[PDB]
């Protein structure tokens, strides 16, 4: 019964998938041997309805790369995660000169090894993270959108001059640490539209749970 | 080199697991946290909250959502008259999902604890009458009439007087296992029962609404718990 | 809100409204003489301490009112209803507890009641022309009880209008709903049979008649919720 | 306390007396505007049937702090939740209910309490003028229930 | 009957009934450490420190509920206004009071509260394909505030059945009618924009509908007065 | 390795903000100032001319 | 009304743009994939009427690089920043053994990597800069013209053996730091005709300010 497990902590930790680069060989998706990811953890489901249940949040992530070829296999190919802070910018060539500045954190690992994990600490220059934004950041629809909240980019890529030899699959994973939370608000009940704003479907409006017959019955 | 002998775990990586791993950016200072009203820093703070429990769940309708919160006295109804009837399942389907608790208990497998209902009368002032308030704890099914539900546990509640009365549940228990279909959930099994009747007819004078209504406020006590993570969400993110 | 939770069971009832304790004794178990003076009775304290629900009756704007008899009530479902069938003596106090879910737009009164052996009789015929003892359903209803015929009479020639001179408590719609009332072992014996006897009567009748104006949910359910408070038995079988 | 004739309405002869208390109803959905009336204890309007606004005719200016106060007469048996709001001089009566709420207002539950009271912060007529001819310090500071 | 009196306004609301304090925190002016630091904010004690009535909205037996934006619906009328207008940084708590005028032959209930970040949602097309983010009419309703189209989902997919997990407070009018909520500043900044970000939302709705036997003025009218408290600016334009 | 979590602001040029950097010729002593005639602290000091 | 805003640090701070380098693929200018700049701090504008209400000043500078496609594009491109120091020859070639010298401080950074900074200390041999020099160092005009005053020279070029593979664009930022000023001299009020001297229109003398009608009319 220890009240623990109702923790904030313990509610939100445990790494969740957030992230699954993709590198074939040959196709359409990043046709480049890499891409860029921006750190979303909406990247997990059910996380959106989860941390919306507070107004204001400050945490913490561990991120780990879990990545093999599309079939799970283990191949002697090295990568290079890099990490783009808020602010630098990111790579847009398979070596853009992005790679090769320090001030973007980088971290080469091979498949032979194990995941590689890395902690990224609470970014915002605010105080804390906010799920919702009343105005405007003072044509275009600015609403909601809130600026600073940004925690950054991953650029996943294969080391090397060249194309590598083998396909790839990136899963990226995040568990997000000492959390504080603020501010409780009403928990979602109508489905997601856009991972922007909550707007709703304006007629397909459900009863936040199942209903029945009469009120008498039950 | 300093003796190491490897054990099992060894590159192994438990999304559990939380040992650690260098900082992305060491000489980062995250700007200082300030100081935010109302912090919150363990779910069950929320859990006793009192929200609106949707005991009238039967319009689904969608410009009817609203009455939901609600159900409904008038003089159509006789002394003894069952007004209205739910359980007491903070987890399971039914008119809880409204409450926070409610949800709340959907990111968890299993619990107990007190939990505590409130009713509050909205009709006229010049509303008189009295409504009596039922608990039948697991097993004995609801009460045949009013006479004998009035036998156990109940409160006759007179809103002539105090407008608004709370009814403790002594303890609910969602730990009883089970496996229906193949949703092999903790079933509560501990199905208390509340019943509301009508132990006077509605009175009113001349002048007055001849029918008013009752919204239900539940929340769980003090002495609650939860145990066991699951993230059951059926909202979830979809990309634009 | 404060839900109370002893046993696997968690009613999630007000915090702590008023609660009217019987006859001003609290049910205890037993000095040290008895029925049984080399027969040491063991005390459930184990399931037969929880707490149970009994399934919500519906009040109708014409419910007559309804009643439930102890201890017959629960030996039927429960743990408890093991032990009421598995022993031969037994007592036990009790505390029941009846909720009202309602709107503020809905309106009643009910009175609430202990009534100790409470004997029915039915119609005596029709007009009052038949020693037709009351059937064996209105003599110990279950967990589902029965309803009143004569709710003025309370099916026993003794008018209503003063039944509050027993443990009571009121149920009035615009002012509360909850009604409590811990009723202790009342026997003219120690240790009475808990399968043929029943120690008393659980009344609840509606008064002040149920009404709405017409679109709200008409039935409001009236739930009882009871605890067993110090169970004793003797013997098994 | 005086009565307040917030229902100001009927002139009629025989139906002054109504004028006493205004109504709530089955027909009013959630949501719906009940009333409303201005924190004008001197000028013509509601206020003229309290001794106080009728005192006040007899100064010329003043201030302080007001204590309207509203009693259920409905039912014992009625129950429901009315929301009062008052807004400061100037915000215009608030749009919708909703709106309302996001300022000083209480909700306010026959089914409980049977009478509630709330206080106007403060009134100042002192904010001199000259209408017609009638220069008299007009309000200004016209809160709004 | 007791009158407050704090600058040229007088209400006379009730002498002190229950007022909710948001989060369990006085609005206060801040420590010495801000987005400001060799910038000694100044602190409006003068006119930006009176009453404030907005026009009174009225209540009818179909209202879906209302709601305002803070501090946007005084950057309207007011000195207040004055300041949030010609100033750039801002940070003010605040202290809400909706009265209900209407008579014991009336009967409803509404549930005042204050959500931060109050973020709307329009219908986003119709069904629901255009990510629209709504008017700049719902993201600042003035001082005449703006109606919910949803209550059911306070026009942002959250439930209304979960609301009180806010600062809030009820109001049933058989039961009483004023209501007060004491709003500090929450905020994720010191000072933020007092033009553009709106720090949250007044939502009040009837959860139980306005009713009246037939006969009785229709619309009860919800009055809700507010005062800035320890309103700071930074830097004038 | 010891815990960080980056904040906003990182890796970002702000034209006033004043932090530090290295200095590209370390060991080089900026021949000392001696004393000049006149030396002005606070152009308020002009204003007052 | 704090008067902190008027010291000499308040008034002297704030990094401004001094230099703006331009290595496009192919054209013109800089043909080469390289260029060398004069630490000049005149490369602001208003600046130099600025500086010159003094006669002799003293100062560090940290400089600020700033450097994407002409586009604002961020690409995988190495580049290598290098000071001359005053006294140090500068580079003529796309590997004169210039950019080999040690003694010639390099900073290597890629565009990924946010700007790079560094701080060059009070140069001059001199106990302070000074803007005005009344005589000649002891054919051609050396008049004005102060020797030791000179700062050095940053020379932008791309890392590698050969050319770039995109157009590049580098921003220089430099902001001065821990001022003193000495001999404060009459405001500017003739436009600047040289980089050099103080030389004005001989004929084109407006006055230091509008003017009005009559003496009485305001």
């Amino acid at each position: 019964h220890s009240t623990a497990e109702t923790t904030l902590d313990s509610f939100f930790s445990r790494a969740g998938l957030v992230g699954e680069i993709d590198l074939p060989l040959e196709g359409t998706t990043n046709p480049n041997g890499y891409a860029n990811w921006d750190i979303d953890i909406t990247g997990y489901a059910q996380m959106r309805r989860k941390v919306e249940l507070f107004t204001y949040m400050r945490f913490d992530a561990e991120f780990t790369f879990v990545a093999c070829t599309p079939t799970g296999g283990v191949v002697p190919q090295l990568l290079q995660y890099m990490f783009v802070p808020p602010g630098a910018p990111k790579p847009d060539s398979r070596e853009s000169l992005a790679w090769q500045t320090a001030t973007n954190p980088s971290v080469f690992v091979k498949l032979s090894d194990p995941p590689a994990q890395v902690s990224v600490p609470f970014m915002s220059p605010a105080s804390a993270y906010q799920w919702f934004y009343d105005g405007y950041p003072t044509k275009d629809l600015e609403y909601g959108a809130c600026p600073n909240n940004m925690m950054g980019t991953f650029s996943v890529r294969t080391v090397g001059t060249s194309k590598s030899k083998y396909p790839l699959v990136v899963r990226i994973y995040m568990r997000m640490k000492h959390v504080r939370a603020w501010i409780p608000r009403p928990m979602r009940n109508q489905n997601y539209l856009f991972k922007a704003n909550p707007n709703y479907a304006g007629n397909s409006i459900k009863p936040t749970g199942a209903s029945r017959t009469a009120i008498t019955t039950l | 080199g300093f003796p190491t002998e490897l054990k099992p775990g060894t590159n192994q990586f438990l999304t559990t697991d939380d040992g650690v791993s260098a900082p992305i950016l060491p000489n980062f200072y995250p700007t200082p946290c300030i100081h935010i009203p109302g912090e919150v820093r363990n779910l069950l703070e929320l859990c006793q909250v009192e929200t609106i429990l949707e005991v009238n769940n039967v319009p689904t309708n969608a410009t009817s959502l609203m009455e939901r919160l609600r159900f409904p006295v008038s003089a159509q109804a006789g002394k003894g008259e069952l007004c209205a009837v739910f359980r007491a399942d903070p987890g399971r389907s039914g008119p809880w999902q409204s409450t926070l608790l409610g949800q709340l208990c959907g990111y968890y497998t299993q619990w107990s604890g007190s939990l505590e209902v409130t009713f509050m009368f909205t009709g006229s002032f010049m509303a008189t009458g009295k409504m009596l308030i039922a608990y039948t704890p697991p097993g004995g099914p609801l009460p045949k009439d009013r006479a004998t539900a009035m036998l156990g546990t109940h409160v006759i509640w007179d809103f002539g007087l105090q407008s608004s009365v709370t009814l403790v549940i002594p303890w609910i228990s969602n730990t009883h296992y089970r496996a229906h279909a193949r949703d092999g959930v903790f079933d509560y099994y501990t199905t208390g029962l509340v019943s509301i009747w009508y132990q006077t007819n509605y009175v009113v004078p001349i002048g007055a609404p001849n029918t008013a209504y009752i919204i239900a406020l539940a929340a769980a006590q003090k002495n609650f718990t939860m145990k066991l993570c699951k993230d059951a969400s059926d909202i979830l993110q979809t990309g634009t | 809100v404060a839900q109370l939770t002893i046993g696997n069971s968690t009613i999630t009832t007000q915090e702590a409204a008023n609660i009217i304790v019987g006859y001003g004794e609290w049910p205890s178990y037993c000095s040290d003489s008895d029925a049984t003076a080399v027969d040491k009775p063991t005390r459930p304290d184990v399931s037969v301490n929880r707490f149970y629900t009994l399934d919500t009756k519906l009040w109708e704007k014409s419910s007559k009112g309804w009643y439930w008899k102890f201890p017959d009530v629960l030996t039927e479902t429960g743990v408890f209803g093991q032990n009421a069938q598995f022993h031969y003596l037994y007592r036990s106090g009790f505390c029941i507890h009846v909720q009202c879910n309602a709107s503020k737009f809905h309106q009643g009164a009910l009175l609430v009641a202990i009534l100790p052996e409470y004997v029915i009789g039915t119609v005596a015929g029709g007009t009052g022309t038949e020693d037709s003892h009351p059937p064996y359903k209105q003599t110990q209803p279950g967990a589902d009880g029965f309803e009143l015929q004569h709710p003025y009479v309370l099916d026993a020639g003794i008018p209503i209008s003063q039944l509050t001179v027993c443990p009571h408590q009121w149920i009035n719609l615009r002012t509360n709903n909850c009604a409590t009332i811990i009723v202790p072992y009342i026997n003219a014996l120690p240790f009475d049979s808990a399968l043929n006897h029943c120690n008393f009567g659980l009344l609840v009748v509606p008064i002040s008649p149920l009404d709405y104006d017409q679109g709200a949910t008409p039935v409001i359910p009236i739930t009882i919720t009871l605890a067993p408070m110090c169970s004793e038995f003797a013997g098994l079988r």
